[PDB]
């Protein structure tokens, strides 16, 4: 909400997201693909050269990720908080129907010949 | 024309090798690639996986609908019940239109 | 797996499913009624800040 | 489905961390325990499919499908290593890598319980597929067959993400189960004859239908053994498998939709198994057999009965076993004369006698003998066919002469009559070749015993 | 010229696409696209040879017409108005001239020709910014303005990229002219979704720009600017033919790739709104991209052709090339798919 | 062209068919000399009479399309007496195609045209029919 | 702004002049200042959506008095009614006309 603000202070009543978040893991994963890309371009043994910059790549990716993940989870939580305030103000907009059976209810019924 | 390598020669794995399984150069990995091809594909996957299929728990509950068919046969006879009908639905709890 | 709990579990998959698709189709009309006509938190559309205004007594009277 | 993704993405690191000289025996090895595992998908329910989460579900329209694609895959990399032998080390990684991928977007695509999520998957396929023949085929023309694939394709694809997307904004959900529920009738209109033709038209190229198939001669024939061997087998089947599914939110608009369709394949058929009377290229003509096939398949699918069904089913299991083999049938000779012209080499029965077993058991599944299960999935297709309307009789009818006489009319030309003389290199049979055969058609002739796990969902 | 006179002058581009998008005036608006349209000059002129003088000479016409019509915006809206902020104008001739004059700096057809000439006269340094940091500041005025924009007119402006962008890049063979139809092919897509939701116009072109940069990176990488030359690289560096390619791809949209992830969203959101013809028609045109894109896959990574004795000596030398962030913008453009749900952080 | 456009649709099918071919020749005319204005200051004649000659010849091909487009379909529609029926925009639109194959010489382009354009056509009165929206508002 | 750095950061880089109605040196007025902070007040915060109908009247009003659009209408009306009448006589001016 607060302008030009990455994560506003609103933002620190929603639960964090875990650090065995599924999503996290990939993008830690994507971290380890670049470390090993690194070494590739450079004619470096992939796997085992320079193991210190993979550990970087795999921790830079993952810090920055926590963080986007944090403010997605955040636009989603606003993002349904709009909406369901937007209901509540304007109940005509958002009628509770009336619901019917299947035994009352008419279906036309095509056959397969 | 350019500077290219002529195509080479055809290669018979059974001149070197008069036991080939036709897997790999080899002969030791030949025979282990014949192995695995064998004993995985035949021995395990078409024996055991056949076995598997043949004592599959009911598959798709056809041998609980004949037991109950018979079940239900049985007490619609026995009470003078038809055996089926031709509503699949009790009319009392459908309200027709118009 | 024995069929209640495959059974249980496909009650508890299409439930959420089912609530997911309600939360669609009304996004879809909040969207609709928020644009039309402009009184929801989406597309609210910046106007000019009005504490940017000068109320001050000025050179001249009228204004 | 965590335990066949997660062991299939498994085998790219130990293709890669292999010793050079194993990553043959050790992909198949393991590929074939994946394979073993599949079997726990036949849990199947008469009421209820088996639905594992919210991403993934099994039913026994996808199960068969699912066990198909990992047993194939063992046999894919013993009918590729032999002409990879010269190829560099990590090419070859590199190339595993490509089959294991299509695999692992296989097994999720038969699986998504989202629409949208198949579609990903459905389009993902591409990207192996085409690496695969483009790169690995050995004519100039791989370059070009891989741009039809590509567009033929892409082209139906794309009118169907659209749709799908338009689906979900009006329904709410492209999940399957929902739809099951949820589903509303299609009412006339020009607008919902283009939905229903976006919904329809990329599954047919697949298939494909006849008048969309020219990729496929091209296609099927440029690919290297294990690129032709999983195009026959499993990609032709996503288009079917598609059509499978999305025809439950088209009634009752596919009762006229349905008619140009049927009418191309109806005639189709009869005008491809005619084409494969006069094919002169082997691997051309085991193509044409497949759009012959394919053309039931479609029409079984269309008609939408439950006779149908359960026969488009069993003809996708049997055609993708028998076409597969026809593939590597082939290969094994063209591993020995470099060409695939059929009438080069000649009266094979006299120099391979047991390779010639395989080559009539091949041609007696395609030409449909009872009681293999092609006969069963072909004989229940036209059963609701002739329901439909009786003339089509005299079509499918005409059809199975016509496949009769091309079957053994490749058995007869390149197996039968007298050796060609100057063709001195057919060397004897490896036990590659042989077991790679006996794979096929043990399991083909097997399920003969026990037809019901192939015959989908409406059993 | 001197590296520190380098360095000011590229901070200086930045400078000016910053105050653009940190104006709140009009004025300081303009001022920032002068700004930015002075500094870029020198850094396409650093190489002085007469392409690269026509070069600069077709874009300072361009880009200094595309001002004057700006600044011609502003005044009509000052008039009607009396004021001068940043955000929808108060007159719909303000709102033509302004849009036409963003099209412009966006090289946007039909006002299109200067993008593929300025492009091939440049070095692929300059390249990059041209066709990356330069489209930030048009943008960032177009997302601010989009409520009072014509319809009609941004989606034909949207139509006729796709279309010339799709049938332009069929006949190049340089590399640099490639990127640049490509270029106008993707501006088509970014405002033909803008109308919708301007959220969708940030990430395609934020993933635009990655794509881009990756693929402007690994040709420096190899110095090669022609698609013969480009055919040498599977003899020199083979992991590069195959980042190449899963770029390549991923720039055709094709799934599972990130590239993908730009045409969905844009789809779904014109769907949404009844939008049917046009995401139809934007997809299956977008083929036109996909085939030279494939084409250049097919001569770099899926054939090896022919190569020189001389290339033999270049085996012997490792690249130098700095190849700056290459690892993550190429793993960044193939692989984000399973995190499209991210595009929230952008809202 | 928003004038012109209306005029077109405002006038019922197979009512005032000579009303119709105006309407349809004014927007081929109009098409043609857009055509016309960018070729010229694309291609620059050789000539001005030359750069007359090659606007006049696309502007009467382009104002011939539309003239057989917007006659043909009104009288397919006067005769068959179906007025709602996309099918006489096809043969209203293969007859334009087939007019540009002539003012070409050159069967080929004659037949792509005539099925593209009898193609796109019936896709326009179908959108008429049910609203199909090309540039859609923006409503969510 | 695409990016509000200026309101985050507390810096006022342009905003003073964005609107004739903000603070001027020694407190000039502009001509059209009440009308301009007439529609500002009535705009604000309701968003442009809003405020495009239900602050129409003091956005005609701040337009009339920016561009006198229709006073020079009226008078263009009275001063060809005059020159008519004069010529045809009908006129007198007054004396301190
Ligand atoms: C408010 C009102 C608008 C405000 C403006 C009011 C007017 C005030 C003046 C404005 C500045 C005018 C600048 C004129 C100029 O510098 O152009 C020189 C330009 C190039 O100068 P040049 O190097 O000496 O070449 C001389 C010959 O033209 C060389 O001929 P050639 O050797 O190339 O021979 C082939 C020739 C053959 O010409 C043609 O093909 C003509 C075909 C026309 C189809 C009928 O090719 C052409 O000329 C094609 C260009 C024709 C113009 C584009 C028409 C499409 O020559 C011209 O085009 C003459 C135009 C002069 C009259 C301008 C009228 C302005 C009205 C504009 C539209 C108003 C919109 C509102
Ligand atoms: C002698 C007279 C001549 C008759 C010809 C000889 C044949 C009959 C001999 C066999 C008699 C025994 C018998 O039939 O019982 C078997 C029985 C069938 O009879 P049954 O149904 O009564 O089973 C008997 C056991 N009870 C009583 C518990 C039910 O089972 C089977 O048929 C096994 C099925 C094998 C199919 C599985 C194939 C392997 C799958 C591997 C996966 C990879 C394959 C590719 C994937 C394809 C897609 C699915
Ligand atoms: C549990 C992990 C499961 C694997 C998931 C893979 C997902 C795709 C990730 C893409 C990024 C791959 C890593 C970047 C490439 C680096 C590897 C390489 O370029 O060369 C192979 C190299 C061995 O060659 P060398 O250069 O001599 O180094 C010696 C080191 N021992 O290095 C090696 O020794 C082996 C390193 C791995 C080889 C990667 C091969 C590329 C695969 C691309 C196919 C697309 C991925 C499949 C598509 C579905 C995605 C899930
Ligand atoms: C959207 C969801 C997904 C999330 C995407 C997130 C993307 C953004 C995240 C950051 C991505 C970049 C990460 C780069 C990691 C590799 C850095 C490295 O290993 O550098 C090793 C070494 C320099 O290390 P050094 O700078 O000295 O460390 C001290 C810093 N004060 O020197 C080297 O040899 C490195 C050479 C390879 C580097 C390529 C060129 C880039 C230069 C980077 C400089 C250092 C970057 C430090 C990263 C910190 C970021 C928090
Ligand atoms: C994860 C979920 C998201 C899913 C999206 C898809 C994920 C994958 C994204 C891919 C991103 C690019 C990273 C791929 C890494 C490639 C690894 C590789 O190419 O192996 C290295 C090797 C380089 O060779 P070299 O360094 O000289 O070592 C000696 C061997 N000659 O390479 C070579 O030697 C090859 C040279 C011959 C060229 C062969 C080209 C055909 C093989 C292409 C396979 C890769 C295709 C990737 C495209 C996406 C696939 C789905
Ligand atoms: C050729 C490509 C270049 C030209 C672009 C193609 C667009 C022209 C094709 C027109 C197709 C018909 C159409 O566009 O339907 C629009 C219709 C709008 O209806 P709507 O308002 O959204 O829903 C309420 C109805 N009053 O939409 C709907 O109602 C929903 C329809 C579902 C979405 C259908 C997507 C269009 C499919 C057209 C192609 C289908 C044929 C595929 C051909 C494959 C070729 C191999
Ligand atoms: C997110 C996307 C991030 C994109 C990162 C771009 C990395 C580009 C680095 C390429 C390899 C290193 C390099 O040298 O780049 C070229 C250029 C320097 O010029 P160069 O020719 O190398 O030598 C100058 C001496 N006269 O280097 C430059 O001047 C940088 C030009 C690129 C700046 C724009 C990048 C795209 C927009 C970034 C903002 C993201 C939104
Ligand atoms: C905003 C509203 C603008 C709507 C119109 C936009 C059209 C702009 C087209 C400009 C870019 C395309 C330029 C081009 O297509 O080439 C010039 C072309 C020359 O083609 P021409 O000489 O007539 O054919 C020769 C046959 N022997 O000249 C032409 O004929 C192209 C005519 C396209 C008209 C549309
Ligand atoms: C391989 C390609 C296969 C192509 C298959 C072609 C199938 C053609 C299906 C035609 C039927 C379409 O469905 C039809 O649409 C029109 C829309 O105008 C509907 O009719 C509606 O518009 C027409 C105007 O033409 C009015 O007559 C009618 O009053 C109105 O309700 C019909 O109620 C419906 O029956
Ligand atoms: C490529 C091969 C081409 C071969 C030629 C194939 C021609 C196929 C034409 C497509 C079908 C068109 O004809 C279609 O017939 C069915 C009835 O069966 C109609 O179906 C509709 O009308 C009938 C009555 O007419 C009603 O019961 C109902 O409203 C609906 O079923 C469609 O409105 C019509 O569009
Ligand atoms: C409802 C209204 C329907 C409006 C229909 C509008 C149809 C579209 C017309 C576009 C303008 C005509 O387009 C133009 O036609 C002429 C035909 O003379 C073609 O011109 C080509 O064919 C002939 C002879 O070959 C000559 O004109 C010329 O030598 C050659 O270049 C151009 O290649 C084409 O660009
Ligand atoms: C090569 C293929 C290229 C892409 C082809 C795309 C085909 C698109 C077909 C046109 C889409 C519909 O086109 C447009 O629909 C709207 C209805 O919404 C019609 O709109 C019309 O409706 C009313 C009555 O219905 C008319 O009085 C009025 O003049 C007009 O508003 C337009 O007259 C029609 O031109
Ligand atoms: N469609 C538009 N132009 N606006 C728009 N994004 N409307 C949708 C509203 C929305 C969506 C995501 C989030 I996270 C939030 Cl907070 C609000």
């Amino acid at each position: 909400r607060a302008t030009f603000q990455f994560l506003p202070d609103e933002a620190r009543s929603l639960p964090p997201p875990k650090l065995t978040d599924p999503r996290l893991a990939f993008v830690g994963f994507l971290g380890y693909c670049s470390g090993l890309i690194d070494n590739a371009i450079r004619r470096r043994p992939v796997l085992l050269a320079g193991l210190h910059r993979q550990l970087l790549y795999i921790t830079s990716f993952v810090f920055v990720g926590y963080y986007l993940l944090k403010r997605q989870d955040y636009m989603y939580a606003v993002r349904d908080h709009d909406m369901f305030s937007y209901i509540k103000s304007h109940p005509e907009d958002f009628p509770e129907k009336d619901k019917k059976t299947y035994g009352e209810v008419f279906e036309e019924f095509h056959p397969v010949r | 024309r350019w500077q290219e390598d002529p195509e080479p020669e055809d290669e018979n794995l059974y001149e070197k090798n008069p036991d080939s399984h036709g897997y790999d150069k080899d002969p030791a990995v030949d025979i282990w690639n014949m192995r695995v091809v064998f004993f995985f594909g035949f021995s395990i996957v078409l024996v055991l996986g056949s076995t598997f299929v043949a004592y599959l728990p009911d598959y798709r509950m056809q041998e609980w609908a004949r037991r109950e068919a018979e079940r239900l046969v049985k007490y619609r006879e026995a009470h003078g019940l038809p055996i089926m009908e031709s509503n699949c639905f009790d009319p009392s709890k459908i309200q027709l239109p118009e | 797996d024995g069929p209640e709990k495959n059974y249980e579990r496909t009650m508890a998959i299409l439930q959420i499913e089912a609530e997911k698709a309600e939360l669609r189709l009304k996004e879809l009309e909040v969207r609709r009624l928020m644009r039309a006509r402009g009184d929801g938190p989406w597309f609210h559309y910046p106007t000019i800040d009005k504490e940017l205004i000068d109320h001050s007594p000025k050179a001249t009277p009228d204004n | 489905m965590l335990k066949y993704i997660i062991p299939t993405i498994m085998l790219m690191p130990l293709t890669w961390l292999s010793k050079n000289n194993m990553i043959w025996v050790n992909s198949t090895a393991h590929s074939l325990l994946i394979s073993f595992t599949s079997l726990l998908l036949m849990n199947q329910f008469g009421d209820n499919s088996l639905n594992f989460s919210l991403l993934f579900f099994s039913d026994s329209l996808s199960t068969p499908l699912l066990i198909l694609t990992m047993w194939l895959l063992p046999l894919m990399l013993m009918a590729s290593q032999h002409h990879l032998s010269k190829e560099n080390l990590t090419r070859k990684k590199l190339f595993i890598t490509m089959l294991i991928s299509l695999q692992l977007f296989l097994i999720m695509t038969f699986t998504a319980m989202e629409l949208i999520l198949f579609y990903i998957l459905f389009e993902a396929t591409l990207v192996p597929t085409l690496i695969i023949i483009t790169r690995w085929g050995n004519q100039t023309e791989r370059l070009n067959a891989g741009l039809y694939f590509l567009f033929y394709t892409l082209a139906g694809s794309l009118p169907l993400l659209v749709a799908l997307i338009y689906i979900q904004n009006t329904v709410g959900s492209l999940n399957f189960l929902m739809l099951q529920y949820w589903v509303q009738p299609v009412h006339n209109s020009w607008s919902n004859v283009f939905m229903w033709l976006a919904c329809m038209m990329a599954f047919m190229v697949k298939m494909p239908l006849y008048g969309l198939h020219l990729w496929l001669p091209k296609a099927h024939v440029e690919a290297p053994i294990a690129g032709s061997m999983v195009l026959a087998a499993v990609l032709l089947k996503l288009g079917g498998y598609g059509m499978l599914r999305i025809t439950l939110i088209l009634n009752p608009m596919t009762d006229f939709m349905a008619y140009p369709f049927i009418m191309l394949s109806l005639w189709g058929m009869i005008m491809t198994s005619s084409i494969c009377l006069r094919q002169t290229d082997l691997k051309s003509l085991i193509a044409y057999s497949s759009v012959s096939h394919m053309a039931l398949v479609i029409v079984a699918i269309l008609i939408q009965t439950p006779w149908s069904y359960m026969g488009a089913t069993a003809l996708m299991i049997a055609h993708g076993l028998t076409s597969s083999m026809l593939f590597c049938l082939a290969n094994s000779n063209y591993e020995r004369i470099h060409s695939r012209t059929m009438i080069l080499a000649r009266g094979l029965q006299t120099l391979l006698p047991l390779m010639a077993t395989w080559w009539l058991l091949a041609s007696l599944t395609n030409l449909a003998l009872p009681p293999t299960i092609n006969l069963i999935g072909e004989l229940f297709v036209v059963m609701s066919t002739f329901s439909w309307s009786n003339i089509t009789i005299i079509l499918m009818g005409v059809n199975m002469v016509i496949t009769a006489l091309y079957s053994l009319y490749m058995l007869i030309m390149t197996q039968r009559g007298k050796y060609t003389y100057h063709i001195n290199n057919i060397s004897p049979s490896f036990t590659r070749e042989n077991a790679l055969m006996s794979l096929h058609i043990l399991p083909l002739l097997l399920l003969t015993l026990n037809p019901k796990i192939i015959l989908g969902p409406l059993y | 010229m001197n590296p520190i006179i380098f360095i000011i002058i590229l901070l200086t581009i930045m400078l000016g696409t910053i105050i653009v998008m940190i104006s709140s005036h009009w004025l300081l608006v303009w001022i920032g696209f002068e700004m930015n349209m002075l500094a870029i000059i020198p850094i396409m002129m650093k190489n002085h040879n007469p392409r690269a003088t026509e070069a600069s000479t077709k874009y300072f016409l361009t880009q200094s017409t595309a001002s004057m019509l700006l600044m011609m915006a502003v005044i009509i809206n000052l008039m009607f108005s009396g004021q001068w902020t940043v955000m929808k104008l108060f007159n719909p001739m303000a709102s033509m001239l302004m849009t036409m004059a963003l099209a412009m700096k966006l090289g946007m057809a039909p006002f299109h020709f200067w993008v593929p000439e300025v492009t091939q006269g440049i070095p692929l340094s300059s390249g990059l910014i041209l066709l990356t940091w330069q489209k930030l500041a048009p943008m960032s005025v177009l997302y601010q303005i989009f409520p009072s924009i014509n319809l009609n007119l941004i989606l034909t402006l949207s139509v006729l990229s796709i279309l010339i962008g799709g049938w332009g890049g069929l006949n190049q063979t340089q590399l640099r002219k490639i990127m640049a139809y490509s270029s106008i092919a993707h501006m088509g897509w970014m405002t033909a979704v803008l109308p919708y939701n301007p959220t969708m116009t940030l990430l395609n072109l934020i993933i635009y720009i990655i794509m881009t940069s990756t693929m402007f990176t690994m040709f420096m990488a190899n110095s090669t600017t022609t698609t013969l030359s480009l055919s040498h690289t599977w003899n020199k560096t083979p992991i590069m033919t195959v980042l190449i390619l899963a770029t390549l791809l991923s720039m055709g949209g094709l799934p599972p790739l990130s590239g993908f992830m730009p045409k969905w969203m844009i789809i779904q959101e014109m769907t949404k709104n009844n939008s049917i013809i046009l995401p139809t028609f934007m997809a299956i045109t977008a083929l036109l991209n996909l085939y030279f894109y494939m084409r250049l896959t097919y001569s770099t990574t899926l054939t090896m052709f022919p190569s020189t004795n001389n290339m033999k000596m270049k085996w012997q030398f490792p690249l130098m090339k700095k190849m700056t962030f290459l690892p993550t913008m190429v793993v960044l453009s193939t692989m984000m798919l399973p995190l499209t749900p991210m595009l929230s952080v952008l809202e | 062209a928003k004038t012109v456009l209306r005029q077109y649709w405002d006038i019922p099918e197979g009512t005032e068919c000579h009303r119709k071919t105006y309407a349809t020749t004014s927007i081929g005319g109009a098409a043609g000399l857009v055509v016309s204005a960018y070729s010229v200051a694309l291609k620059t004649p050789t000539s001005f009479l030359e750069g007359v000659a090659r606007t006049g010849r696309y502007t009467f091909t382009a104002a011939a399309i539309g003239a057989i487009f917007g006659l043909t379909s009104c009288i397919s529609a006067q005769v068959r007496e179906k007025p709602d029926d996309p099918l006489n925009y096809l043969i209203g639109g293969c007859a334009g195609g087939l007019i540009l194959g002539a003012r070409t010489r050159s069967y080929g382009i004659g037949a792509a045209a005539c099925a593209y354009m009898g193609l796109t056509a019936a896709l326009v009165k179908m959108g008429q029919l049910e609203g199909w929206q090309v540039f859609a508002e923006p409503k969510v | 702004p695409f990016f509000d750095v200026q309101k985050r950061l507390g810096v006022d880089l342009d905003r003073w002049m964005t609107i004739q109605s903000a603070e001027q040196p020694h407190k000039i007025p502009s001509r059209c200042h009440a009308f301009e902070k007439e529609w500002i007040e009535c705009a604000h915060g309701i968003g442009s959506i809003r405020a495009e109908k239900e602050c129409k009247i003091e956005f005609e009003d701040f337009r009339e008095c920016l561009l006198r659009q229709k006073t020079m209408k009226r008078l263009h009306a009275i001063r060809r009614q005059r020159e008519k009448l004069i010529k045809e006589g009908k006129y007198t001016p007054p004396p301190h006309h």
